[PDB]
């Protein structure tokens, strides 16, 4: 029994309209929306016993719920505020007690969008010293110059995502820690065997999914509108 | 041959206001009450604990305390689930307990009424709707039947705890259950004569107008009406021609009189 | 709150056991579930306990429930690096969809990796496009070593991070350093790096 | 929504000047929300004891009100019931016979 949420990640502005959706193909009557904030357990916002039903949970204020069909349950923030920055979880269930949770949605509500900027991405190739000293090859990926910190970094080898041999900084670091709206940097490593790096049919790619403005957000500055986008860097193996 | 009855009445006026009150009867004697205002169940007889230890009683009361709060939220939540099919105000009644037969035998029951109509019972291992019930109740039933912990608890209450408890109550309350209280009678008119009979326990009684040894077949018994001291009141009327009242007597038979019938001549 | 978890957080070394507590006042208490939440990820159910006095197991995880004391414990035998997560206790107050869930705030577990054969070294790596830009990679140091943050704010140094090459049963720590306005010999001076660190070229 | 039946009757045989108890028995009503007053000479009697509300086999409610009274030649006694099933209050007078 599966449950999906869209979007998975969203940057929004105070006063904007944000709609978080949950889809559910189990033919479950019951659906439930929670938010998770650090220092508290998940708290119930709204829920629904079927198409057209919407009920207030424990913390419903600032949210409207909508159950247009058995499949979909939406959470509507009509006038978004910074206090609604959270991770939102949806769940479904039938008459039994089990609620089946979706993967969660990360929402950041900023005061203003003027500092939003996508990353520059750079891929750094393995040291030949490392290769001779260890028979292993470490690639490093660097994402820099971005704000806010909602980025997803992943590694792709020949068009397929890799997890083994990867580690990504648990938190982005600030480039100007004095400044309050400071741009961020983030690094990741992919360590492979020397012979795997040495094979020139292996195509390596570092990818950063950046969440920022949507098509319908107003942009007043001269620079390019900093939309949600992918930025990647790329390299082939060599002997 | 005694029936033990827990009678629960719950009024839900709107989504935020409700009350639940209970009374408990062993035959026609009140053994317990539980006002919405009280956190605990009240004994209305010295012997209302039966043969249960203080620890057994505390456990049982505690389970009921959890039930009353749990019941209250479940109904409100079931109303939301069926909305807008049914709405407030809502009345729910439960009648539960068991009838005790000779030997070691009993039948337990648990019947539920909605807006004055019997719609649901517990039977065997599950809740079910009864004949005449609306089909929309199938969803509440489905949800109630998903709760295995409640199913097992209710089965234990109905099959074991209730007949065991009631056996103890019958032993502990014997001298009240078997009490004998004498009727007192008096006469009056409006022609319609009235024989008033009051103060008798137990309920079985015989009341007839007489002309000597001739039983007047026109005698009409009213209903049994309660007095505040757990005795009964009954009246027997006879419709007659004015000036025909001479010769008529009212005769009353009751177990408490030991053969010595009351005879009141007009 | 109706559900309290202890410890708030804990740090253990790989291979060690640990115990996580959950105490609640929720009434009634139909069941208790333990969830595992990796950083930035979803809720993975580890076990559900339903009886008055209950015990469950799921591989290296085991749990107890005592409804009289309103107490549960989750036990992790022989912790691995992947157990680094938040562990969440949840009490359901009904055995049906009429129930409400009562979530604890969670316990943060950190598992320190066991580096068998350290080989501490600092390498220079060059950019794939513009060859005259670079980073420095301090790698292969054991978990005794602390990587201190950057003194000069024009130099950027990340905190340590462990990767796990699965098919080789191999784990390694690393930190990265870089700057524009710099060389790899001077990059990690403000940390207490091992005396035997390899600085090639 | 059924209408309440009301019956008024004394516990002991009525003798003028002699203390007694007067019963007002209200039956066969639903919903259970109800207002019961016992009246002397149209005025509301203050110390009126009420039994716990219960219900019959047919699911309809009942309750017994009672109060101490001493009947006389002149004083009237009555039981006044307000219920949602009636437009106006229903008052039944104690017959003096009952
Ligand atoms: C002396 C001997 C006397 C014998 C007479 C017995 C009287 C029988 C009557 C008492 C019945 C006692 C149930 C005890 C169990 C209970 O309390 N269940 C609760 C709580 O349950 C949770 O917690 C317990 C804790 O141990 C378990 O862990 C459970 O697993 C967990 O879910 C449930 O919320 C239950 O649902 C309460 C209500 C049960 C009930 O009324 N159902 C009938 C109502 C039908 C209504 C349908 C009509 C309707 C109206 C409006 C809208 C839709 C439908
Ligand atoms: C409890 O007893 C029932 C049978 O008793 C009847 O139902 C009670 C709730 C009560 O109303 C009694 O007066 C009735 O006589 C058992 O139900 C049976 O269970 C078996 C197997 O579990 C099942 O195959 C039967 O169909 C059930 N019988 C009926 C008539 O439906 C129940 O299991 C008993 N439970 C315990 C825990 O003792
Ligand atoms: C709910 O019902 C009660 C009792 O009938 C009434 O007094 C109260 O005003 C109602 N409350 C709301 C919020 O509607
Ligand atoms: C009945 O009791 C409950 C629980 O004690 C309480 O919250 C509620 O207000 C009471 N209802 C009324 C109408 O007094
Ligand atoms: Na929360
Ligand atoms: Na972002
Ligand atoms: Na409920
Ligand atoms: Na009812
Ligand atoms: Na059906
Ligand atoms: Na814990
Ligand atoms: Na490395």
């Amino acid at each position: 029994a599966a449950v999906t949420q869209s979007p998975r990640n969203k940057v929004a502005v105070t006063g904007g309209k944000v709609t978080l959706s949950c889809n559910q193909t189990n033919n479950h009557n019951n659906m439930y929306w929670y938010r998770q904030d650090t220092g508290h357990g998940l708290r119930l916002i709204h829920y629904s016993y079927g198409a057209g039903s919407t009920e207030k949970g424990d913390i419903p204020d600032g949210y409207k719920a909508s159950r247009p069909s058995q499949e979909n349950f939406s959470l509507i923030l009509e006038l978004a505020t910074p206090s609604q920055t959270s991770v939102y979880f949806c769940a479904s269930g039938d008459e039994g007690y089990t609620q089946y949770f979706g993967p969660g949605t990360r929402l950041l509500v900023l005061e203003d969008l003027r500092n939003v900027t996508p990353p520059k991405v750079s891929l750094f190739e393995p040291s030949k010293a490392e290769i001779s000293h260890t028979q292993k090859a470490t690639l490093v990926c660097l994402a820099t110059g971005f704000y806010p910190d909602h980025v997803e970094l992943s590694w792709w080898v020949n068009g397929k995502e890799v997890h083994s041999g990867v580690c990504t900084d648990p938190q982005p670091l600030k480039e100007q820690p004095a400044l309050n709206d400071s741009r961020y940097s983030l690094s990741s490593r992919l360590r492979v065997s020397a012979t795997f790096w040495q094979n020139p049919r292996n195509h390596f790619r570092c990818q950063v999914q950046f969440y920022g403005l949507s098509e319908n957000d107003e942009w007043t500055q001269d620079r390019a509108k900093p939309v949600t986008q992918i930025v990647s860097a790329e390299a082939w193996g060599r002997a | 041959n005694y029936t033990f009855r827990c009678l629960q009445m719950s009024s839900f006026a709107n989504r935020s206001w409700s009350r639940t009150d209970s009374v408990v009867w062993l035959g026609d004697l009140q053994t317990h009450r539980w006002s919405n205002d009280s956190a605990t169940i009240s004994f209305t007889k010295p012997w209302s604990q039966g043969k249960l230890s203080n620890q057994q009683w505390e456990k049982l009361q505690h389970m009921f305390q959890v039930y009353r709060v749990s019941f209250t939220r479940d109904i409100q939540e079931l109303v939301k689930m069926m909305s807008p099919k049914e709405d407030y105000p809502i009345e729910i009644q439960l009648s539960a307990g068991c009838e005790m037969y000779p030997g070691n035998a009993s039948e337990s029951f648990l019947h539920v009424a909605f807006q004055g109509k019997y719609v649901v019972r517990f039977w065997g291992t599950s809740w079910q709707t009864v004949p005449g019930a609306p089909s929309w109740l199938d969803l509440p039933i489905k949800v109630l039947n998903a709760d295995q912990g409640t199913s097992a608890t209710v089965q234990m209450l109905l099959n074991d705890t209730c007949p065991l408890f009631v056996r103890g109550l019958l032993e502990a309350g014997k001298s009240d259950l078997e009490k004998q209280e004498k009727p007192v009678a008096w006469l009056s008119s409006v022609r319609q004569l009235v024989c008033h009979v009051s103060g008798f326990y137990p309920k079985p009684v015989w009341v007839m107008w007489m002309r000597g040894d001739q039983e007047q077949q026109g005698t009409h018994r009213g209903d049994f009406l309660p007095n505040a001291d757990e005795t009964w009141y009954l009246q027997a009327t006879l419709d007659v021609e004015a000036g025909e009242e001479a010769g008529l007597a009212c005769r009353v038979k009751h177990s408490s009189l030991g053969g010595q019938d009351i005879i009141l001549y007009w | 709150t109706q559900v309290e978890q202890s410890p708030q957080s804990l740090v253990v070394r790989q291979g060690e056991n640990c115990v996580l507590q959950c105490n609640y006042s929720v009434t009634p208490d139909n069941h208790l579930r333990w969830f595992k939440q990796d950083t930035g990820k979803g809720l993975v159910s580890l076990t559900v306990l339903v009886d008055q006095k209950d015990k469950t197991s799921n591989g290296r995880y085991s749990a107890t429930l005592d409804k009289d004391a309103k107490h549960s414990t989750l036990h992790i035998t022989a912790t691995l690096l992947d157990d680094t997560a938040t562990y969440i206790c949840v009490v359901g107050d009904r055995g049906s969809a009429l129930g409400r869930l009562h979530f604890g705030a969670g316990t943060q577990l950190i598992v320190i990796p066991d580096i068998q054969n350290p080989d501490p070294a600092v390498y220079q790596l060059r950019d794939s496009k513009s060859s005259d830009k670079s980073v420095c990679l301090f790698t292969d140091f054991d978990s005794q070593t602390n990587v201190s943050q950057s003194k000069d704010s024009d130099v950027y140094i990340t905190d340590k991070c462990v990767l796990d090459m699965r098919s080789m049963d191999f784990k390694s720590n690393s930190a990265v350093a870089w700057s524009n306005k710099f060389a790899c010999a001077n990059a990690f001076n403000n940390s207490i790096i091992p005396e035997d660190t390899f600085f090639p070229s | 929504q059924k209408t309440p039946q009301i019956q008024v009757y004394s516990r002991h045989p009525p003798e003028n000047g002699k203390p007694n108890i007067l019963n007002c028995y209200v039956t066969q009503f639903h919903p259970p929300h109800i207002e019961i007053q016992m009246l002397k000479n149209g005025k509301k009697i203050p110390k009126v004891e009420m039994s716990d509300m219960s219900f019959s086999k047919d699911w309809s409610f009942y309750i017994l009100a009672h109060t101490e009274f001493t009947p006389t030649e002149t004083d009237t006694y009555a039981c006044r019931v307000k219920h949602a099933s009636m437009a106006e209050p229903k008052t039944v007078y104690w017959d003096r016979d009952m």
